[PDB]
């Protein structure tokens, strides 16, 4: 598991990460 | 001279809020009144068919949901789509449906990014969206002077439909769209220990006003722990995100409402830790027309469908497929008025978005996104009784904060704790 | 008496590595061969049908690819499909090759989770894997006793299909699962200014082996402001993920190889900069064989495809496209050779499965999960001039570094330095 990483690969489920470290969204 | 309705949702599994054990008699109620008013569609009799969205094993699936699409759009060419209501589901079909020009309806797919209208396309949504759990938050903040952090704790079960990472995105970005303040998140699992200091050492040091989005019993052990740590309501609010209101009872008897009792010989102390403890729930509807929809809809499936719908805030699911149908069967009764046809995709839309409309969940408006406004209800304890109750409503179209029967939102110091501490988290 | 093979790849659009202008005759090449070869499947004619799976406006889709897939699957009735290469086309038709029990050949979609192929069921995957990525930088990380931390940065453009996400996914996953290091991530948009200076605070605060997975102008702006910072080879070490090699120029000639020249007049910071950074590629492949295939693919694809194939590792893409046909090809012969046929997908997928065989791209072993083991190069700047060089090699199937052309890995302090600083990070 992982609070970022493999969780499905739709477009649905990358709108603001949040599992992420990132500076965009 | 008639109209082909297709429908892609579990129509074998009767776990979802959106099973067609519990959409299906909704839909048939709502078809029938299309029959019994002769301003709606005279003379078209519409016909329906079926497509399950669950896999093998009988879940919501992103691959039996698409493919069932394909296969009724291809062997009976219907002119509207209703579900799924599973966001993995939801969005492959969202987007076939979107390059047929077919529009959509569903009371599911609650997900922020099915709110891209400019990739989801003639997609309607008349149940809830999570965008609009956000707007409750905001205007909640607003009006309790937090406008700096928050915690937000969030879990799910491995293979779901992530409902709570759905939830938390909606409430995120709709959130930092709107105040701008510092949302902190974390993700954890609910059956591995591990988490629960790591959880509670973030609850001490990331926020004191904290969303958590997970199940009854996690919630209630949260509290628990946090009140063994010594996490009062003097400093700190937990707010359960529980909008189907599971942890809760229906709201037609079972009085009173205790969470918190499980009856384990913990509940003396789960009591005094849920006095730091509000529920956010959706609102029960009120209109005596939802309550005939209730007997209606419960005849109905136990009739034809060999189902028991039981009390609870997940009919409101059916209930807002039945208002969206008839909301759609007017949009295109209104289309023919003037000259257009029934596959009109995007004059139907237009015509339902930006719209008030009045069905068995009362007034539901539709808003310019095409997405139906969100009142929310938030249950707070009675000190003296320690049962729950709503103490303040969010309409969704107003985005206005109503006291519910002259009832005050309890704090243990009087008035709201604030949501960054003394002389920092530190 | 003939073979259907269905083909979902960007038909018309010739900017990805798996396009058509460049899959196309690769795939050409490895049909005549199987013509000229009487021990692959004597007297079958093996015809292709096309599907394209880019959308309107020409990017590979997560909705037109599927749908093609199922516009394929119907009409023509295939017994294999090759590709999609973009990881969202590639997730949902794979989902419905499993579903459909048809074989899935690709040399693309190297994302994670194509590879649990409990989902993606006998879906063969002949290009690189990202978690391949992750086993050469565990390789690497043991020969260099970098054993506690590293940071990876990353960055895509919005809307493509996140290469650098799903590279940074692999590596995260596999070298975690593998050494159980501290791996840190963030996160970066390439246009926009506010984060280099977070980045170069991330840099010198959350690791001292970082990898960057970005543009190559991105990865050199970002090196000239860690040397304006002082940051240099003696504490810090730059990989840049640039599998593709798209900041280098093609293996066959352009003599010497310069990354940090840009004609800018920063071109004498850039090199004292890239001092302390070496570049990840693929590898190129060595054998003969290689090299007449490229030509007989340049040859081809200026004739039958009005396009200009240019030198590059991304031509390792067709190549493995072309080496997997015929390495499915002999796996149906073989089936065929035991009384089976060619829809029985189970036996020729596990035929192709934990084998080793021999293509224009060399030595390619499949192996057990059903992923083509890749092999990378690392390349090094020359203190003396300044231009990169490969100095080691990564076996994927046997997993070891081997040094190139007794090369040695450049160091300011002659040894690397460690993954973690003095007295901590602070
Ligand atoms: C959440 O907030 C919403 C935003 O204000 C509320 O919407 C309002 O809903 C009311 C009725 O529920 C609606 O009232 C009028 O709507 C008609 C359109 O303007 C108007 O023609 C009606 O007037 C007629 O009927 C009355 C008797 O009812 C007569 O006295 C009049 O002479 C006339 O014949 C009716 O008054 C508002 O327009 C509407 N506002 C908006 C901005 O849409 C929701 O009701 C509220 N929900 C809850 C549960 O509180
Ligand atoms: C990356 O590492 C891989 C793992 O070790 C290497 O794989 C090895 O590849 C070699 C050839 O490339 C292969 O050798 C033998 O393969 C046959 C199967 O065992 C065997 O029958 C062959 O033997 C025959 O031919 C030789 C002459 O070549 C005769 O002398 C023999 O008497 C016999 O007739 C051949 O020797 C290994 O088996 C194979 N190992 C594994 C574990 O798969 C890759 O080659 C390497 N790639 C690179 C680019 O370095
Ligand atoms: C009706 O739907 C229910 C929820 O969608 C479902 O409950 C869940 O069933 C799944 C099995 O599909 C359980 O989980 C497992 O999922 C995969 C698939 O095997 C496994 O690899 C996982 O490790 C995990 O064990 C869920 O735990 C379970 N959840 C709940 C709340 O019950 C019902 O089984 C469905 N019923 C029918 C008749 O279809
Ligand atoms: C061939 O494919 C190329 C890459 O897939 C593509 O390049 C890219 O084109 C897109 C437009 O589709 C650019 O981006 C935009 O995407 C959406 C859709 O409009 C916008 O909302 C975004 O804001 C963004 O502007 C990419 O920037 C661009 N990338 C590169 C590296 O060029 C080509 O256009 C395709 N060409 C043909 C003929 O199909
Ligand atoms: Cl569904
Ligand atoms: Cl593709």
């Amino acid at each position: 598991r992982s609070s970022c990483f493999g969780g499905r690969m739709d477009r649905i489920g990358a709108q603001s990460g949040l599992g992420c470290n990132s500076f965009r969204y | 001279s008639d109209l082909t309705v297709a429908v892609v949702l579990p129509l074998t599994n009767t776990s979802y809020p959106w099973s067609w054990a519990r959409v299906g008699p909704a839909v048939e109620l709502a078809l029938a009144r299309v029959k019994a008013r002769p301003d709606l569609l005279p003379g078209w009799t519409v016909r329906m068919v079926l497509g399950s969205s669950e896999n093998a094993a009988g879940v919501c699936s992103d691959t039996a949901a698409p493919l069932a699409a394909v296969d009724l759009k291809w062997e009976h060419s219907p002119a509207v789509f209703l579900g799924p209501g599973c966001v993995y589901s939801a969005a492959p079909v969202g987007r076939f449906t979107a390059h047929w020009r077919v529009p959509l309806l569903t009371a599911g797919a609650p997900a922020l990014g099915i709110g891209v209208k400019d990739e989801y396309a003639l997609t309607t949504r008349t149940g809830p969206s999570h965008v609009k759990l956000g707007d409750f938050v905001t205007a909640l903040h607003r009006r309790l002077g937090w406008e700096h952090q928050a915690l937000v704790l969030y879990a799910d079960r491995l293979g779901d439909d992530r409902p709570c990472f759905f939830i938390v995105e909606g409430l995120y970005m709709r959130v930092r769209e709107r105040l701008n303040i510092t949302v902190n998140h974390q993700e954890f699992v609910e059956g591995d220990p591990d988490h629960y200091p790591k959880l509670l050492r973030a609850v001490r040091r990331k926020g004191r006003v904290i969303y958590i989005c997970s199940s009854p019993d996690a919630f209630r052990n949260l509290m628990l722990l946090a009140l063994n740590a010594g996490l009062t309501g003097e400093d700190y609010v937990f707010f359960h995100l529980d909008v189907f209101g599971q942890s809760l009872k229906s709201a037609q008897g079972l009085v009173p409402q205790k969470p918190w009792e499980r009856g384990d010989g913990q509940d003396r102390s789960a009591r005094q830790a849920f006095q730091a403890a509000k529920i956010i729930t959706y609102k029960e509807p009120d209109n005596p027309e939802y309550l005939e929809f209730l007997k209606q809809l419960k005849l109905l499936a136990d009739k034809k469908f060999n189902f028991t719908v039981e009390d609870g805030l997940k009919n409101i699911i059916p209930a807002s497929f039945h208002d969206g149908l008839l909301l759609y069967v007017q949009a295109v009764t209104e289309t023919l008025a003037q000259g257009g046809t029934v596959t009109d995709g995007e004059n139907i839309t237009q015509r339902m978005w930006n719209r008030s409309f009045q069905g068995v969940t009362g007034y539901l408006k539709i808003d310019r996104n095409g997405d139906r406004d969100t009142d929310f209800s938030l249950w707070d304890m009675d000190p003296e009784t320690g049962a729950f109750r709503v103490v303040l409503n969010y309409n969704g179209t107003s985005q206005e904060l109503m006291a519910v029967s002259e009832h005050k939102l309890y704090w243990p110091l009087g008035y709201p704790p604030p949501d960054v501490p003394k002389c920092g988290f530190d």
